[PDB]
RNA sequence: CAAGCUUGAGUCUCGUAGAGGGGGGUAGAAUUCCAGGUGUAGCGGUGAAAUGCGUAGAGAUCUGGAGGAAUACCGGUGGCGAAGGCGGCCCCCUGGACGAAGACUGACGCUCAGGUGCGAAAGCGUGGGGAGCAAACAGGAUUAGAUACCCUGGUAGUCCACGCCGUAAACGAUGUCGACUUGGAGGUUGUGCCCUUGAGGCGUGGCUUCCGGAGCUAACGCGUUAAGUCGACCGCCUGGGGA
C-alpha cells in the first residue's frame, strides 16, 4: 500500500493527545487539533513488512486468524477474512479460545451438529419451541464461532484490528508463541505485537484498507 | 549535596539505560572521562564526547543488543564514605571474569584484568556486567 | 528590609565600586546593618519569634562569611570587623 | 482595577441580603474573588454597602 | 513617599466644619513636604445602614502622598474629633488622579 | 429572604416563593449547623470528606 | 600546599502572591445582662419528663444602653509558615518564598552527636477580665444499679499581661540535602510571545490535588512532591509482657 494511498483513508488520524500511550512516541508525526497524527513514513514500510511475513506464512499452508470485534467493522472483517479462505473472530472474543482451545473446541462440534442436524438431519418437526430455542443456540454459536468453525487447530498467525480492544486475544497468542500482526492506534500498547502496524483502528474506511490489503496478499501468497 | 559525581555518572548511565535512552550527558571531569574510556574500550557503551571548554559537558552514547541494555548492572564500590583499595593479588573479578571492575592505579584508570596483568593495585571504582 | 538607598550606600563604602555587590566585605556589612536595625525591632517586639528566626539566620550567615574571609585573607578580615566594630 | 468605591460593579457579586456570592456561582477567577471580597468588605465598613438585609 | 487613600465621613450636623478640616489636613501634608493628589468632597450621602442612629453623613475623599508622622497625626485626630463618625486610611501602591466612580455616578 | 406579594398573586404562590427563597438562602441548613459546637478538627474532617465525595 | 575556574551557594535591582510573625486601632451580626413601651399566662426542656424560669408580669415583640468573646457570607483536596500552627477590616514594625533580567563574590557547600532556640491543648504563679461554653460540684431523670450518657444550674478553665511547663495519633505514623528516571487530568501563583481585536492562542518557572507507567513492596499501596535509581551526613530498631 502507498503513503498517498493510505493518507486518503485517514489511516494517519489517531486519537486525542490525552489518551495516548507514551510507548508510541516513535510512530507519531506530531499532533494537530489536540489529536495525535501518526507517521505514515513509519507506517508503510512496517505494514509492507507485515504483509511479507503473512505472505510467507500463507505460502506454507499457514492458517490466519483475523480478529476484529468492533461492531462498526464486524462485517468487513468477515468478508475480508472469507475472501482469502481463512478464519475470523468478529464478535466478543471468548477468553480461552486459544489457551483453552480443547474445551472451546467442544462448542465447535456443537455448532456443526446443530446446523448439520437443522439441515441434513433437518428435523423441522420440533415441539415449536425448539425451532427458535435450538436456533437461539445456533444463532449465538454462529456469531461467536462462525469464523473459526473449520480452523481445526491453533492458528499460525493472528491479524488484529485494535490491540487494546483485543488485548485478550493478543495475550493468548503471546503465551502460545503465535505471532501477532496488529493495527495499533496511538492510544494502545505495542508491546504484545511482533509486527506493529501503527494507524487508525476505528474508521471503516481505514480499517477496510489494511484488511482489504491483508486478504489480497494472502491470496497472492496462496496462489504461488 | 553533589559529593559523589562518579556514583552520579554510574547512575545516569544506569537510569537512562533502564529508560532505553539513546544517550546520557553529565558535567565532565577527567576522572569521568577516564572511566568512560574503559567502558567504551570494553564495549559497554558505543562512544563518548566532551563538548565545551569552560563548562565541559560529557556525553555517552549507550548501547543495546536484543532490545536489551548491554549494561546489566553498574554499581559504585569505593565511595566518599568508604574508600576501597586493593592489592594486585586481591583484585576482585566480577561474574567470574565475565564482567569487569574499574580500578584506578598509579598508571591511570583500567580494568581489574589490565591492572592484574600490569602488577598493580588501586582504588576500586565500580563493577560492571 | 534595608532600603535601596541604604543598601547601595554600604556597597559603595565596602565594595570595589557600586556594582561590587557580592564581595564578602559588602555582604557582611549589609547583614550587620540589618541586624543592628532589627535590634530596635525586637526591643519592642520580644514576642515576634518568627521574625527572630529570620534575624538569627542573618547572624549565622554573617558568621560563615566572616570565617571564610578570615581563612582566605586574615588582613581583610581584621579590618572588616574592626571597621564594623565587632567581636568585642 | 477593582475598587471598593465602584458599588455598581460590587452589587453584581452580592446576594439580596448583601452576602458575598461564591466564585462557583459567579465563575470569577480565584485571584480576583479575593480582591472583590476585600473591596466589598471595605465598602461595608464605609457604609457604601449593607452588611445585611436587616438594616 | 508612601501613598494613601483616605476616606472620612462627618456627622451631618457638623458639615460646615468640613471645609476647615480639609484646609488643615492639606497643610500638614504640604507642610511635611508631601503631595496631595486627589480630593473629592462627596457632600451628604445616604448610608447603607444606620450608624449612631444616623441616616446620611457628609463624606470626603482624599488620595495623598505623605510620611508616617503626618499620617499618624491624621489617624489619631480622626479618633479625637467627635465629628468624624467613621474614617479609613488605606495604603495604595501609586498615586491616583482620575475621578472616583462617585464623581462619575452623578 | 424578604418577600413582597404582588397583586392578584395567590397567597400560596407567594408562599412557595418564600420557601424557595429560604431554600436558596440556606436558613435551616445554617441553623442546623450552629445548634451545636463543632471542633475545628471535626470541620476540617468534614471538609476533606466532601472534597473527596465531590469526585465522580 | 599554592594559584585558579563558575555550574553549587550567596549578594545586588525591580516586581508578585500570601490567615507568615508582633503591636495599635476599628466594625457589624448574635448571645447574656441592665432600663423602659406593648402584651398576658405561660416559657424552657426531653424519647417522655422533672428540676428550673414567669402575674415582684416571664417567654414573645419593639426601643435604648453595658460588657465579653469570636469573626457568617468570601471559603475552595485555596494560601502562608521549620514545626506547633495562622482567617472580619485598617495602619505601623518585621521574617520567608517566587519570577524576570543582567552584574558581583568565587566552593563561601551538605549534614550535625553535644549545645541553643521554637513548640497545640490541658496544667501552674501573680494581677486583671468574665458574655457564651464548661472539668469539678449541686439538683432533676434514665437504670437492676448509673459516681455516666440526657436535662436545669454551674466553679476552675477557656480571654489579657508578664513568667513557668516542654508534652500529643507534636502524623505524610514517611529525617535533611543533592543528581537521575515514561504519562493524563486539574487547582494555585510568577513571567516571555500573539490581528491584547473574545471571557483566548503558543511557550517557561515556583507550589499543590487526583489517577497511573516502569520499578519497588509481605501485601496494602508508593509511583518525578517515590515507598523508584543513587550518593553525603544524622536519629533510631533488635520477640511480647515487665517499662
Ligand atoms: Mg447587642
Ligand atoms: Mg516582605
Ligand atoms: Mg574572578
Ligand atoms: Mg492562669
Ligand atoms: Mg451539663
Ligand atoms: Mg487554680
Ligand atoms: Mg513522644
Ligand atoms: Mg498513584
Ligand atoms: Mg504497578
Ligand atoms: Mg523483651
Ligand atoms: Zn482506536
Amino acid at each position: 500500500v502507498s503513503m498517498r494511498d493510505m493518507l486518503k483513508a485517514g489511516v494517519h488520524f489517531g486519537h486525542q493527545t490525552r489518551y495516548w500511550n507514551p510507548k508510541m512516541k516513535p510512530f507519531i508525526f506530531g499532533a494537530r487539533n489536540k489529536v495525535h497524527i501518526i507517521n505514515l513514513e513509519k507506517t508503510v514500510p512496517m505494514f509492507n513488512e507485515a504483509l511479507a511475513e503473512l505472505n510467507k506464512i500463507a505460502s506454507r499452508k499457514g492458517k490466519i486468524l483475523f480478529v476484529g470485534t468492533k461492531r462498526a467493522a464486524s462485517e468487513a472483517v468477515k468478508d475480508a477474512a472469507l475472501s482469502c479462505d481463512q478464519f475470523f473472530v468478529n464478535h466478543r472474543w471468548l477468553g480461552g479460545m486459544l489457551t483453552n482451545w480443547k474445551t472451546v473446541r467442544q462448542s465447535i462440534k456443537r455448532l456443526k451438529d446443530l446446523e448439520t442436524q437443522s439441515q441434513d438431519g433437518t428435523f423441522d418437526k420440533l415441539t415449536k419451541k425448539e425451532a427458535l430455542m435450538r436456533t437461539r443456540e445456533l444463532e449465538k454459536l454462529e456469531n461467536s464461532l462462525g469464523g473459526i468453525k473449520d480452523m481445526g487447530g491453533l492458528p499460525d498467525a493472528l491479524f488484529v484490528i485494535d490491540a487494546d480492544h483485543e488485548h485478550i486475544a493478543i495475550k493468548e497468542a503471546n503465551n502460545l508463541g503465535i505471532p501477532v500482526f496488529a493495527i495499533v492506534d496511538t492510544n494502545s500498547d505495542p508491546d504484545g505485537v511482533d509486527f506493529v502496524i501503527p494507524g487508525n483502528d476505528d474508521a471503516i474506511r481505514a480499517v477496510t484498507l489494511y484488511l482489504g490489503a491483508v486478504a489480497a496478499t494472502v491470496r497472492e501468497g496462496r496462489s504461488q | 549535596s553533589m559529593q559523589d559525581p562518579i556514583a552520579d555518572m554510574l547512575t545516569r548511565i544506569r537510569n537512562g539505560q533502564a529508560a532505553n535512552k539513546a544517550a546520557v550527558t553529565m558535567p565532565s571531569s577527567k576522572l569521568k572521562v577516564a572511566i568512560a574510556n574503559v567502558l567504551k574500550e570494553e564495549g559497554f557503551i558505543e562512544d563518548f564526547k566532551v563538548e565545551g571548554d569552560t563548562k565541559p559537558e560529557l556525553e555517552l552514547t549507550l548501547k543495546y543488543f536484543q532490545g536489551k541494555a548491554v549494561v546489566e548492572s553498574i554499581q559504585r564500590v569505593s565511595r566518599p564514605g568508604l574508600r576501597i583499595y586493593k592489592r594486585k593479588d586481591e583484585l576482585p573479578k566480577v561474574m567470574a571474569g565475565l564482567g569487569i571492575a574499574v580500578v584506578s592505579t598509579s598508571k591511570g584508570v583500567m580494568t581489574d584484568r589490565a591492572a592484574r596483568q600490569a602488577g598493580l593495585g588501586g582504588e576500586i571504582i565500580c563493577y560492571v556486567a | 528590609s534595608l532600603s535601596t538607598e541604604a543598601t547601595a550606600k554600604i556597597v559603595s563604602e565596602f565594595g570595589r565600586d557600586a556594582n561590587d555587590t557580592g564581595s564578602t566585605e559588602v555582604q557582611v556589612a549589609l547583614l550587620t546593618a540589618q541586624i543592628n536595625h532589627l535590634q530596635g525591632h525586637f526591643a519592642e517586639h520580644k514576642k515576634d519569634h518568627h521574625s527572630r528566626r529570620g534575624l538569627l539566620r542573618m547572624v549565622s550567615q554573617r558568621r560563615k562569611l566572616l570565617d571564610y574571609l578570615k581563612r582566605k585573607d586574615v588582613a581583610r578580615y581584621t579590618q572588616l570587623i574592626e571597621r564594623l566594630g565587632l567581636r568585642r | 482595577e477593582i475598587d471598593y468605591k465602584d458599588i455598581a460593579t460590587l452589587k453584581n457579586y452580592i446576594t439580596e441580603s448583601g452576602k458575598i456570592v461564591p466564585s462557583r456561582i459567579t465563575g470569577t477567577r480565584a485571584k480576583y474573588q479575593r480582591q472583590l471580597a476585600r473591596a466589598i468588605k471595605r465598602a461595608r465598613y464605609l457604609s457604601l454597602l449593607p452588611y445585611t438585609d436587616r438594616h | 513617599m508612601r501613598h494613601y487613600e483616605i476616606v472620612f465621613m462627618v456627622h451631618p450636623d457638623q458639615s460646615e466644619q468640613v471645609p476647615g478640616m480639609i484646609e488643615r489636613y492639606t497643610a500638614a501634608i504640604t507642610g511635611a513636604e508631601g503631595k496631595i493628589h486627589r480630593l473629592e468632597d462627596w457632600g451628604r450621602r445616604q448610608l447603607a445602614y444606620p450608624i449612631n442612629k444616623l441616616h446620611k453623613a457628609h463624606y470626603v475623599l482624599m488620595n495623598v502622598e505623605a510620611p508616617q508622622e503626618v499620617i499618624d497625626e491624621l489617624e489619631t485626630t480622626f479618633r479625637f474629633n467627635d465629628a468624624v463618625i467613621r474614617s479609613m486610611v488605606m495604603r495604595t501602591k501609586h498615586a491616583v488622579t482620575e475621578a472616583s466612580p462617585m464623581v462619575k455616578a452623578k | 429572604p424578604v418577600i413582597k406579594v404582588r397583586e392578584n398573586e395567590p397567597f400560596d404562590v407567594a408562599l412557595r416563593r418564600f420557601k424557595r427563597s429560604c431554600e436558596k438562602a440556606g436558613v435551616l441548613a445554617e441553623v442546623r449547623r450552629r445548634e451545636f459546637y463543632e471542633k475545628p478538627t471535626t470541620e476540617r474532617k468534614r471538609a476533606k470528606a466532601s472534597a473527596v465525595k465531590r469526585h465522580a
